[PDB]
């Protein structure tokens, strides 16, 4: 997985997500014969490669770049709907706990935006994808990152009518160990990210943990569709049920002029007779300053716990 | 190791000696022991035996009824286990709230993910918390776990002779775990180390056959020693891959400072309970090359009454949740 | 209405907003006889009688209190549900654009908080309540405010059932004119708080004005109300259908210690050789900090607009 | 007037010479001027003729058909007054958001209700963007009827020679009304007025019967003089029953100055688009025993996508909305 670890150096082959401003991030594979070009110039690989992941790149006719290692949060913000953003997918992550201890579900993959930060912090994650076409192009695109050789297996599949169990004739990247005909999820995380998760939610009782606290969040863009939910959830004995919705915004640190009474007086004194923020010839204050367009919705998030085993080993404690 | 059974996995079950988490019916959580053969005190709630609690997993409600009471699936309460999640609404239900700095969950749900926390990286921290946030990393990386064999650690850099890390006492972590995990370092270790000289002229050790008295003073001469070598390791030409910082001292003058110890590319991630705070680092860091693009974010949580046919979001809650400020080290041309 | 105008000095018999902290204000009555007592002191009314609006009165064992005059502003918030706060009451009269030109119906009464709003700009207020001692009360108050002798009417009524006309032989504070049996609301402003505002919504084509743009604004906690709501104006030909919610927020202005890298350092060299806000032996940061505890929903405003006449004298133009 | 039938209410009423907003089916706002006899172009929505509008009530949907088309009832636009509210609209649609300091229908919305803005009241006022904080208070005060028999008055105190009131243009008052209701006054006027004696020196009346030359070079030099006098009436003792402001000048040593020509227990509201600034004032007035608990407060819309089966806030907005800063003018013992 080539956003899990550390990269000191950049390497012929590797990829990088080249920084050009704030809004502006894109991801380029080394090669020493190929050039990186922006609206302010052109950046040869081959005076890249060799240098530090995080070097600032020079060019004259001065033009910089930034060439950093991937990593979920800025590939995020490099990709061009079906994506979750950051303030609710690490709010999601963090409410579930999510650890190695976790093997989750996720359905559908979408932009490819959680399932990458999942598989940073996940013991294992199965995501199933509903697009043949989509399906092809995560998993060739997960397979390049490094995830399918690591901690992530994707599958084609209908999961609201088909269900989530991964079986030897299925289409999956899912390796079948010795003598295994079918993957043990043993799911404890589950996302679902549908048009209609009411119909999937059945299917989660083959394939969850039974004998943990299984933990589940839907997201849906509609309230009606919470409605919807909240009533499945209750009817598949799923409890400690919320929805939630996170608002995420951001700032910028900006400089308002400080101009004062006696020197408008002082203008009005000499009427009676008859530039760049930050300019050290004037003096400024510090404000921060929103964003200039917010998400003002993204969707609500229900979340919801199940425990199917709701029992003990009586004798294996009196021991 | 003295059960021929397998052990009980006290990440999905509640299990003797456990700190562990109890939710009340008027919503509010406590922290208890789980010691065999005793009893738990709920007040008004009744009270309950331990044992008659163990092996169940997280998650369930139990009512305690009366013929200190029996318990059966369900006056009531939940048990679950005592998630970084879990101890920051524990301490803001006891009012502690000025002590965590004012965090919320979405905030350091965010914090964890802009700091690309993974299992196997080396992270420069620091908590005024009480080690709040230090938990949070090691959850995330370890899940609990105190036989992971991931090799990542959290350095925490601190203010006083030691750091104060008291909350890891309900973590359930081995002292072993810590250990291996966990590295402190005061500001003036860190900023101003000992040489290889200073340390030596202090000790330098025999080249194991000693015993009784003259044993046990050279291993803890050995101990400080070995100390001081921790902190040469730490202090060198040693890159961290990631800084997490929860701290009230001045931002401006210390993160350029702690920044040079981290590789390039690597993030930073600078918590704070007031905005204005966070703005003077901003500009202070747009100034300095090292730093890209710093930018201010909030996330809030709101949640809903979540009741079929009377949907709304809450009518009140607390507010604050504080602000994260986020930017990547990098290397000038 | 002693809320209307500008009242210079403070004079027997007048009511008072007194203003004891941010989260302490008590109207009282000026009597040369009586004392107005608080947790930190006694102030006898003839020591406040014949000072200006505004005075900080002070007594010894310093304490002090501020005597203000009453404003719908400073009288919600001294009031101790049924109450709409400034946030959404202040978007909603200037959504409906609210002036002398408005006729106003509002049901319910409720507090009367949005009551004494309305009155202050309003051309005509038309008040609704349901109860009939919450009825008799707030009729009590309004006269002794002032509001009925000057441009308020409230009537004891179940709009859902009976609608909103007002004619002699109702319980009502309206003054009927000369040939006048029955009110003409002829109302252009319409605010429903109300359990079921789409009971009412079907009786107010018998008393809005026909021929301008009659607006309207629907209260309502949940979400479930405002599907039932959306329904009932589009059946009744209610167009420019929005709801919106409105968010408000409060900051202290506080100060957070500077503390230093250097100073913390000078302590740890110490070590090796072996507090009120604002202090001016330290330094300190201006921080805002949010209110305790916000008021994170109070309800879902849903507004609408109707034009009755939809034409116009085309031979009255042709001149 | 020379017609005998009674006039139309273009307070209620689509009329002639009235400027009037219109809404296009992409939703922005213009505004449009509606002179007899004449066309207007929506661009690609067509074009119609303002005589085939006029009489028909505010809030109606026209179509745009052809055999310059003609109207009938509902390609298609929208007529609305041109209220307070819509002209900030067409201001933001139009691309001036900065121009308007950032600010908000709710923000605006509230700072009327803070301000306690009344008919007969008579209010300080500064505002510098080209007259939008002006025209909110006079439309809230008289509702744009030209007739009103109320007193009140805003006196806006500028900073350069002449007041930027331009947006008035487009408010649909009569020069008389502007002139009994609306006064500017210059900052070294207001705090530094000519003396009486300074006044009389350059002019004193004459006990009328003049005519011609005479007549005009003594009324426009009486002009002058009356001016003169009204900065003398508004400078002396007198006191105003609020201060709103919406202006980028330094507050701290501002406001104090301006409010000591405000009544003991009027309200003070500063709108500012940056809280940092509100802030840096409060702390100022919180030293100041004349001004009762400052406090910074901010209100924010969010609308809902409002169809059957699909609602939702919605999924993008502008940021911003600015803030107030409100307080109450008081009396120290």
């Amino acid at each position: 997985n080539c956003f899990s670890g550390y990269k000191d150096l950049i390497k012929e082959g590797d990829l990088t997500l080249i920084w050009v401003s704030r809004d502006n991030i894109k991801p380029v594979r080394m090669h020493s014969e190929e050039v990186f070009n922006t609206r302010y110039g052109s950046f040869p690989h081959k005076d890249i490669i060799g240098k530090p992941y995080g070097s600032q790149i020079a060019i004259r006719t001065f033009a910089f770049v930034h060439v950093l290692q991937p990593t979920p949060e800025l590939w995020t913000l490099s990709l061009p709907t079906q994506i979750v953003y950051t303030p609710d997918s690490s709010y999601i992550m963090q409410r579930l706990n999510c650890s190695p201890h976790s093997r989750v579900i996720e359905a559908g993959t979408g932009s490819g935006s959680f399932s990458h930060a999942f598989a940073r912090s996940v013991g294992h994650l199965f995501s199933f994808e509903f697009h043949h076409i989509r399906y092809e192009q995560a998993l060739e695109e997960f397979k390049e990152h490094g995830l399918i050789d690591d901690n992530v297996t994707i599958t084609h599949r209908d999961v609201c009518q088909g269900g989530f169990l991964i079986k030897k004739g299925d289409t999956t990247s899912y390796e079948f160990g010795n003598n295994e005909t079918a993957a043990s999820l043993n799911a404890n995380v589950v996302f679902l990210d549908l048009p209609a998760p009411w119909d999937a939610i059945p299917h989660l009782d083959s394939v969850i943990s039974v004998d943990e606290k299984v933990g589940l969040c839907c997201f849906s863009p509609c309230i009606e569709q919470v409605d919807k939910t909240l009533d499945v959830l209750e009817k598949y004995g799923w409890t400690d049920v919320e929805m939630v919705e996170i608002q995420g915004r951001q700032y910028e640190s900006r400089r308002q002029m400080v101009r004062s009474l006696n020197d408008a007086l002082e203008r009005l004194r000499d009427i009676k007779r008859h530039i760049k923020e930050g300019d050290s010839n004037y003096k400024w204050k510090e404000v921060t300053k929103m964003e200039a367009e917010i998400k003002s919705h993204t969707s609500y998030l229900t979340f919801a716990f199940k425990v199917v085993n709701r029992s003990r080993d009586d004798e294996k404690v009196n021991e | 190791h003295h059960h021929s059974q397998d052990p009980m996995n006290a990440l999905t079950t509640i299990d003797f000696n456990q700190h562990v988490i109890v939710r009340l019916p008027s919503k509010n959580y406590k922290i208890v022991e789980l010691k065999p053969n005793t009893s738990v005190s709920l007040g008004k709630f009744g009270a309950f035996e331990v044992n008659d609690i163990i092996g169940y997993p997280f998650g369930l409600t139990f009512e305690i009824y009366y013929d200190i009471g029996k318990v059966r699936l369900l006056k009531y309460f939940t048990v679950e286990y005592l998630s970084s999640s879990n101890l920051l609404q524990f301490l803001i239900d006891k009012g502690d709230i000025q002590r965590v700095l004012d965090m919320s969950q979405e905030s350091m749900g965010m914090l964890l993910n802009l700091a690309n926390i993974q299992s196997e990286g080396n992270y420069l921290c620091m908590d005024e918390t009480g080690g709040l946030l230090v938990y949070f990393l090691l959850e995330r990386m370890f899940g609990g776990d105190n036989e992971s064999k991931s090799k990542g650690k959290v350095i925490v850099i601190h203010e006083n002779e030691h750091a104060n890390l008291d909350l890891l006492k309900f973590a359930n972590y081995s002292e072993k775990f810590i250990k291996e995990h966990v590295h402190t370092i005061s500001l003036l270790d860190f900023f101003e180390p000992p040489t290889l000289q200073e340390i030596q002229s202090r000790f330098t050790p025999l080249p194991r056959a000693l015993k009784g008295g003259k044993k046990n003073s050279y291993y803890r001469k050995l101990r400080w020693y070995n100390t001081q070598w921790q902190i040469l390791e730490l202090t060198g030409e040693f890159l961290y891959d990631g800084l997490v910082m929860a701290t009230t001292l001045h931002l401006p003058t210390l993160v350029p400072k702690l920044a040079e110890k981290i590789h390039g590319s690597r993030p930073i991630v600078c918590y704070g309970q007031f905005k204005e705070t966070l703005l003077e680092l901003a500009h202070t860091l747009y100034s300095d090359l090292r730093f890209l693009a710093p930018s201010i974010l909030e996330t809030r949580c709101r949640p809903y009454q979540s009741i079929r046919g009377k949907l709304h979001p809450l009518m009140t809650m607390k507010g604050g949740g504080g602000y994260l400020m986020w930017c990547h080290r990098v290397i000038p041309a």
